[PDB]
């Protein structure tokens, strides 16, 4: 009855290529996380993290470029800030924490995007369903 | 809104993962949707026909295509989406294969057709939402730059030259040529490298579309496509160039290249050119042959007696206190060409190359075998000065090595040269024999499997067995060579009087702080990076730049010449035009919700934001033109006051509630 | 005298040191700096009505700031963001404003965020042990002290204990005792660690001030060129007596200190830990929360929300008409405020439906604080998010040993 | 005065006694305590224990560990081999888990248990270390110059290499060795191939006597011809093949060297003060006679 609604956000210039080049080798992994492809991870704001924790998103992802291979020179620094407050925002307002995370995928990282897609969907069944869908209400 | 989305099959790669009338049928339910359809290519000609027909016949506002990735085919469909009355950036694609077919195909049917259908939803949702813009189009500069002085430099900015668009060539080192000028023959027909590249020197230093502008680095690079203001130093030669003596007022002229300067000056120090084997004055040439025939001045070892000027006499031409000059040059264009240097070989031990007297490295060599070099073309032992009758060549020498000291690759050219150096003693020193331990001969190009069988045929011995450890002879000083003869199955040990290491090459020093300035990323070898790795080898990700030479990766004299041509036509491409249309990802700020404090400013790494005044207002200001459409500064803005252009906060918004949509 | 001299001032005018709390050497340099122009306005507290009602006041005729002599402990206001949006951010005209260690941290906060200058602004900070609702105050006098509130003269928190003065006598109760059985300082008062304001241009207070002048001298620390300046200046023309401060009087400031600063982190823990941990902090968090009826009055009076239109009034956030507003629209505040909250309180104590905002925002900033290491409202850093840093992120990276922003962050 | 639990392997104390003896004497001179180890064994050795079962070689290694573990100590060695199992088998199971999982429930047969909380030092890496006595320290023990004597350094194998998976630097041509002789007073020289294998190592000593003195007669042939008047030698395995092995060269091949094989921790001995007869040199097959007459 219930499947984990996983939300990923991938910059275009290392997640989606990785995504891309693990589907063009074949690399199989379970369909749970859908993708929403933004240019950088520098874009992603905090509220689309909140909003989709609020809709109802079982777990969240944020994939972009290595320390230091930003397509747009520094980027994902503002990024990887961005993610650890929210980490600490989800901690005190009870809700896990480890529902989101950051990962840092390469270009050529198809290999590494499968095991994380694989990783994520196994974190998140293990926490089971979201605490917000219930306490609305 | 209305939306038509139109599914392909990509003949058989998607159907036989989801299902297509499934997926359809769900487009035709959703909201905002005009007409769903299905098409086996819709890449073909026949699906760019669909897709125009359908927009002509339903009035479609926007185009949903689920189908391969937007890195593939964006252009394709935003050309096909224009032709037929739609802005380009009325449509959105929905990725269906690369991320739910390839990657779910076996045993798992309804989960990907359920993931197809979401990701439907999601597309249909943003391209509900998306609007108009128009390309930016930017006026480029009519001239170019080309770093890098070797033969890919020269050839580059000849190319641009006689294509007409004025060229800056900038070199750090005080003559152009390169390693091609320190070679002394060429493989694979043994032609004299300084007699064929000369003719090209005199052309580059005579162009008057070039200004050829030697001992001189880059500072700072700012801009993009249209302008790069790039800021050059001009280090103290301290000898002024005729143009410049006369400029200055020195009606007599500056310096000819007689040489009077160099006959007094009292330091002696080593030759770089020579690789350090040969003396030079403080004040000095590479070579004779150098072609802005101008004499520098090595102001870190001059003394400043004052004996030089007082050679130079009335011409001139030195200027003991001159300083480093700064100059600012704004360029259309920019075409990398640093080069290479030879890995550090003195931490491979075992090949005793910095603590045994006659080992040495292949430039060392192609230096002592010049007719031009320290010796009078005479190869002899370091050790003695005796000629050597017998010679190693150790092939490989840190490279296809994956221990973490040596190069995991290969440098492409140390067969072939160092079948060139065998070639050349067992011709130069009569009764020589050349031993070369190889470990896979590589003589792919042109003519070089027959250069290779003329060297077998001349009598080189070939042993295959890469080199264990070096041991020096405590008295003799001869070089005991062990490895094993893997074909005939028995250990060796060779005894030569001179071993030649055909060392690995890698990028040149300083290459990546100029990769870094240009914004240029590396591979994973250490090189240049190119934009696609098969179809477009020159150009770099960054709109703008291109690669040249070794730089991007190590090649020989005719590879790089190709490479350098082909970046030169690359690099004319935009400046012929005149423009260039840069993509509308930029970020604009809406004055009225701007409250001006000025937080964002800080966050751009162009530069694009700053705080300016409208009615009254401070409000924020964007360079539309220095903008990159990467999205920090409109992430961060806490009242929404920076649109994105085509990845507008209710467009992103709108994709994640369609995706908790049921 | 000089940018760190601590000093015992009072009032050259004996009328001003006679209706001073203490010396009267706030309401001197306040009234010396409008008549010798270095200001052109005065932003200070005085009483509308009985001792209970503080009505902020702009002041230009140097004859009206008598009437802001004294203070009063029932003034939960907070000035810097009535001069943002009433002065227009004294951006043309230099003003000097009386200011509790809040009203000082939220000066630093909109300057920071450019929303005043703080060149114009002079800022004389006053030490806060705590400050009292008015109608909490008098719910306070008519139970516990037994006492018709209307009869109180003067009333102030000394030595710990809320002393008042009626006609009859004074009386006396320890303000802990209060607070445990309800009542007292506000919340964010009882939390509160900014004790004496030395991000301001001057620090007055009534702690250290030992012997002979127990009740006619104002301890001062010069905390700023702008300070001493005016102190030097306010000496010397004579509207104001100056005397080096006394070394015992020196330590037992500090020692005072620093056992406010201990009370404030018991009582920084016990609403902590109050408030749950795990999925009951969400159950209290968001039943709390579907209270709210989007009244604003939280977003218009905190200090750190500067935006031309909210993004809480955006419509693909927050449905328009919806009134049982999603949680949507306290996580935008938590994302946007948290990192830099003042704890000032003034969200949590203008809510019509009695929201802890000032201790969700408050919890939340604490931790984001031993976090990042950013205290807010002390000097010009700019804010976590519009100050990113290469080398702090790789820090924060490889202090995580990880690959990834997943784990090993938190103890 | 650092404190090392001493582990003490088989061929020091059992042939070559004057070593572990001398090696306590100098080291409580210097600034290093050598503790007996309590019951310890032979490590299991490398080469002769390694070639027949892994396994037991971890589990033996690991009960010599822990031993030292519950003394709470850092192992001091005087032996090549020593090294190679000790260290290399506490530097395994400092990484690798299932070998430590596998180690430990065949240790739980006997109450024991292995946790990876201690080093292994070799007494000459003590003495070059700067922390712990140095060179300069060395220096200043020594009493007896033992000046106008030419001697021959054997590194051994097993300490220094691999070079991957050590921590001591260049294997082509060290140097570290040259200088604790040098700072004893005497010139250490240079000769063909001197990081050459011994050939006792891998069992080979036991396996094929005469491969195994071919190997060490190459040796014998570079350290003669470079003009040395002894060997010395970090190894109890190396100076047992140099020792014996001249004999037995001498008589299955027709070869006469007589150069005298000391261990590092002697020579240090004879630089301080210690007699030959409390170093007990009369135990070698070897007569160290002439270097004594020489140095003395
Ligand atoms: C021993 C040896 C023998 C060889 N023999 C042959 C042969 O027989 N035939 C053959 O075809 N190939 C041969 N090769 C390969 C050949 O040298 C290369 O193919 C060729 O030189 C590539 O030239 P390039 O212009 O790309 O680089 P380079 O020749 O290295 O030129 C790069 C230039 O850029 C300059 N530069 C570097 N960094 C900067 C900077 N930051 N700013 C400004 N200027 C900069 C350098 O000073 C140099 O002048 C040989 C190579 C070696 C090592
Ligand atoms: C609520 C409150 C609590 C305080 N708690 C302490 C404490 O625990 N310990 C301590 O040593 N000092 C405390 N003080 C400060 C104490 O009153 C100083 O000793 C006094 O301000 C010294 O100034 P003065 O008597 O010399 O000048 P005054 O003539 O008293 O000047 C006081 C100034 O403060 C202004 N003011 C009055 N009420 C407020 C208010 N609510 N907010 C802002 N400004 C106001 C007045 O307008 C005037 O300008 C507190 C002040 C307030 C307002
Ligand atoms: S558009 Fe993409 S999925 Fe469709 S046929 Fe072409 S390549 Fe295949
Ligand atoms: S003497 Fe003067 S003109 Fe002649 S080479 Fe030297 S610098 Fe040039
Ligand atoms: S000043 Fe002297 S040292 Fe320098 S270049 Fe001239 S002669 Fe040589
Ligand atoms: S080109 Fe030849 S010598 Fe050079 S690395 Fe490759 S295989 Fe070795
Ligand atoms: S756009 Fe936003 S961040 Fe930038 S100045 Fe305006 S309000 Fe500040
Ligand atoms: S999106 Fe913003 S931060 Fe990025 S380049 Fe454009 S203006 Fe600068
Ligand atoms: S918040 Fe702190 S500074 Fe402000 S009134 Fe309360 S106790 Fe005083
Ligand atoms: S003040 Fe209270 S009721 Fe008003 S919007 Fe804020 S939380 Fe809601
Ligand atoms: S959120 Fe509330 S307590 Fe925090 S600074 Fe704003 S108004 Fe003050
Ligand atoms: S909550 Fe955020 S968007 Fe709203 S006013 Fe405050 S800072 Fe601005
Ligand atoms: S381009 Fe991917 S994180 Fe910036």
């Amino acid at each position: 009855d219930w499947k984990p609604q996983i939300l990923a956000i991938i910059c275009n210039w290392c997640s989606y290529a990785g995504a891309d080049l693990a589907g063009g080798a074949r690399i199989q992994y379970p369909p749970t996380v859908r993708a929403i492809r933004v240019m950088c991870t520098g874009r992603v704001d905090m509220l689309f993290i909140l909003k989709a924790f609020v809709e109802g998103a079982d777990g969240v992802l944020v994939s972009g470029c290595h320390f230091g291979d930003c397509h747009y020179l520094e980027g994902n620094y503002k990024a990887a800030k961005r993610m650890f407050m929210i980490k600490n925002l989800l901690r005190n307002i009870g809700l896990d924490d480890r529902r989101f995370r950051m990962t840092f995928v390469s270009a050529s990282e198809g290999a590494k995007w499968g095991m994380v897609m694989e990783d994520v969907t196994n974190t998140i069944k293990e926490l089971g369903p979201s605490p917000i869908k219930e306490f609305k209400k | 809104p209305r939306i038509g989305v139109f599914v392909c099959h990509c003949g058989t790669n998607i159907a036989g993962s989801m299902s297509i009338d499934d997926v359809v049928n769900y487009a035709k339910t959703l909201p905002y949707v005009a007409v769903a359809d299905q098409y086996q290519y819709m890449c073909s000609t026949p699906g760019q026909k669909k897709i125009d027909d359908a927009i002509k016949e339903y009035n479609l506002t926007g185009v949903v295509v689920a189908a391969c990735s937007p890195r593939l085919h964006e252009p394709t469909f935003r050309t096909a989406t224009k032709e037929g009355g739609l802005n380009p950036f009325r449509f959105e694609m929905a990725n269906i294969r690369e991320q739910n077919s390839w990657v779910h195909m076996h045993g798992m049917w309804d989960e990907a057709t359920q993931k197809a259908k979401d990701q439907v939803r999601m597309a249909v949702a943003k391209a509900a939402k998306l609007e108009d813009l128009v390309p930016k189009s930017v006026p480029v500069e009519k001239t170019a730059m080309v770093v890098g002085g070797g033969v890919a430099g020269m050839q580059a900015a000849l190319d641009l030259a006689s294509a007409g668009i004025k060229t800056y060539l900038i070199e750090r080192t005080p003559t152009i040529g390169g390693r091609m000028s320190q070679l002394d023959k060429t493989f694979p027909t043994l032609d004299c490298s300084q007699c064929i590249l000369t003719p090209k020197m005199v052309d580059v230093g005579r162009h008057p579309n070039i200004e050829m502008m030697t001992y001189t680095e880059v500072e700072k690079v700012e801009g993009y496509i249209g302008n790069f203001d790039v800021t050059l130093r001009k280090k103290a030669r301290g000898v002024l160039t005729p143009t410049e003596a006369t400029a200055k007022g020195i009606v007599g002229g500056g310096c000819n290249g007689c040489g009077d300067c160099s006959a007094v000056c009292p330091v002696i120090k080593p030759n770089p050119f020579e690789m350090g084997m040969a003396p030079r004055k403080a004040i000095y040439i590479y070579h004779a042959q150098v072609m802005p025939l101008i004499y520098t001045v090595d102001f870190d070892s001059c003394v400043k007696c004052g004996l030089c000027v007082e050679a130079c006499g009335d011409k001139k031409a030195i200027d003991l206190e001159m300083q480093d000059e700064f100059i600012t040059v704004k360029v259309g264009t920019a075409v990398l060409a640093t080069g290479y240097e030879l890995f550090p070989i003195e931490n491979k031990r075992e090949w005793g190359y910095k603590q045994f007297d006659n080992v040495i490295n292949a430039l060392e060599f192609e230096r002592l075998i010049c007719a031009s070099g320290p010796t009078g073309g005479h190869l002899v032992r370091p050790s003695d000065g005796k000629t050597p009758m017998k010679v190693g060549f150790v092939l490989c020498a840190g490279s296809r090595d994956n221990t973490g000291i040596g190069k995991p690759y290969c440098s492409r050219f140390c067969c072939m040269y160092s079948l060139k150096h065998a070639h050349q003693i067992m011709e130069k020193i009569p009764g020589a024999v050349a031993y070369l331990f190889y470990m896979d001969i590589r003589s792919f190009g042109k003519m070089y499997e027959e250069f290779y069988y003329r060297i077998q045929h001349e009598g080189a011995k070939f042993i295959r067995g890469r080199v264990a450890n070096v041991l020096e002879d405590k008295e003799t000083k001869n070089l005991h060579v062990f490895t094993e003869d893997t074909l005939l199955g028995r250990p060796v040990d060779v005894e030569v009087d001179l071993l030649v290491l055909a060392a690995a090459v890698q990028p040149n020093e300083g290459a990546n702080e100029l990769r870094k300035k240009f914004g240029v990323s590396a591979s994973q070898d250490g090189w240049m990076l190119e934009a696609h790795p098969k179809l477009n080898p020159c150009g770099t990700t960054t709109a703008g730049v291109f690669l040249a030479g070794v730089c991007q990766g190590p090649k020989d004299i005719p590879d790089t010449v190709a490479q350098a041509e082909g970046a030169a036509s690359a690099a004319s491409i935009p400046i012929h035009m005149g423009e260039v249309e840069l993509e509308p990802y930029f970020a604009m700020c809406i004055d009225e919700l701007c409250a001006g404090c000025g937080m964002c400013v800080n966050l751009c790494p162009y530069s694009a934001l700053s705080l300016g005044e409208k009615n009254g207002r401070t409000v924020m200001v964007v360079t539309e033109a220095k903008c990159k459409g990467c999205g920090t500064c409109g992430g961060f803005c806490p009242g929404g006051a920076i649109k994105m252009q085509h990845f507008t906060t209710p467009q992103i918004v709108a994709q994640i509630d369609a995706f908790f949509a049921g | 005298a000089a940018k760190g001299d601590m000093l015992y001032a009072w009032a050259k005018d004996a009328e001003i040191q006679k209706k001073g709390e203490c010396g009267g050497a706030v309401t001197a340099l306040l009234k010396h700096a409008l008549e010798t122009k270095m200001v052109d306005a005065v932003v200070a507290i005085k009483k509308g009505k009985d001792l209970y009602d503080a009505v902020p006041t702009v002041i230009t005729n140097p004859e009206d700031i008598i009437q802001t002599a004294g203070s009063l402990h029932c003034g939960t206001l907070l000035i810097p963001k009535l001069i943002k949006k009433y002065l227009n951010g004294a951006k043309d005209m230099k003003l000097a404003v009386t200011c509790k260690g809040c009203d000082a941290m939220a000066f630093y906060e909109l300057a920071k965020r450019n929303q005043i200058n703080l060149d114009n602004i002079i800022m004389i900070g006053v030490n806060c042990g705590g400050s009292v609702s008015p109608v909490t105050a008098r719910k306070m006098i008519s139970n516990k002290f037994g006492v018709d509130p209307d009869t109180v003269h003067k009333e102030e928190i000394d030595k710990g204990q809320f002393i008042i003065e009626y006609e009859g006598g004074h009386k006396g109760i320890k303000i802990d005792e209060l607070e445990e059985e309800g009542y007292g300082r506000r919340s964010n008062c009882r939390r509160c660690k900014m004790k004496i304001p030395r991000q301001a241009d001057i620090a007055a207070g009534n702690w250290g001030v030992i012997g002979d002048k127990a009740g006619k001298a104002t301890f001062l620390e010069i905390c700023s060129e702008k300070g001493a300046n005016l102190v030097n200046s306010a000496q010397s023309k004579g509207a104001l007596e100056i005397s080096p401060a006394d070394p015992k009087g020196i330590d037992i400031r500090a020692k005072v200190e620093k056992a406010m600063f201990n009370l404030g982190d018991e009582w920084r823990h016990r609403d902590f830990e109050g408030m749950g941990k795990g999925k009951d902090r969400l159950k209290l968090m968001m039943s709390e929360s579907s209270k709210c009826i989007k009244c604003y009055a939280c977003v218009e009076a905190c200090p750190i929300c500067y935006c031309i239109e909210c993004s809480t009034k955006k419509p693909w956030y927050i449905a328009p008409g919806v009134l049982p507003t999603s949680f949507m629209f306290h996580l935008i505040r938590f994302a946007h405020v948290s990192d830099s909250c003042i704890n000032c309180g003034q969200c949590e104590e203008l809510c019509p439906m009695e929201i802890p905002n000032a201790l969700f925002m408050h919890s939340q900033q604490v931790e984001i604080e031993k976090m990042f290491g950013h205290i807010p409202g002390q000097d010009m850093t700019p804010p976590i998010h519009a100050f990113v840093e290469e080398k702090a992120e790789r820090a924060r990276l490889d202090a995580t040993g990880t690959d990834s922003i997943y784990t090993n962050i938190f103890t | 005065m650092h404190e090392y639990a001493f582990f003490l392997g088989c061929i020091a104390p059992n042939r070559y006694p004057g070593c572990e003896a001398s090696a306590i004497k100098t080291s409580e001179k210097v600034g290093i305590k050598l503790l007996p180890l309590k019951g310890a064994s032979c490590c299991p050795a490398p080469g002769a224990f390694g070639s027949i079962d892994l396994n037991v070689w971890y589990a033996m290694a690991a009960r010599n560990l822990v031993l030292a573990e519950e003394m709470k100590k850092d192992i001091a060695l005087i032996c090549n081999g020593c090294y190679k199992s000790i260290w290399e088998v506490n530097h395994i199971l400092k990484h690798n888990d299932e070998l430590r999982d596998n180690v430990n429930e065949v240790l739980a047969e006997i109450d024991m248990q292995f946790k990876g909380t201690i080093d292994v030092w070799h007494l000459a890496e003590l003495y070059y270390d700067d922390k712990v006595c140095g060179v300069q320290k060395i220096k200043d023990s020594v009493t007896t110059p033992l000046s106008g004597a030419k001697v021959a350094a054997h590194y051994g194998c097993h300490l220094m290499k691999p070079k991957k998976e050590r921590h001591f630097g260049d294997t082509e041509n060290p140097m570290w060795f040259e200088e604790l002789i040098g700072a004893l007073g005497a010139e250490p020289i240079q000769y063909r191939n001197k990081m050459q294998c011994c050939g006792a190592g891998g069992g080979v000593r036991g396996y094929d006597i005469v491969h195994a003195l071919d190997i060490t007669n190459e040796k014998l042939i570079n350290i003669q011809e470079a003009g040395a008047d002894a060997i010395t030698e970090l190894c109890p395995f190396c100076q047992l093949q140099f020792d014996r092995g001249q004999i037995e060269i001498k008589e299955k091949f027709g070869d006469v060297y007589n150069i005298p094989v000391l261990h590092y921790n002697e020579l240090l001995g004879l630089a301080q003060g210690m007699s030959p007869q409390d170093l007990a040199l009369d135990l070698h097959a070897i007569d160290c006679t002439p270097f004594l007459q020489k140095v003395l």
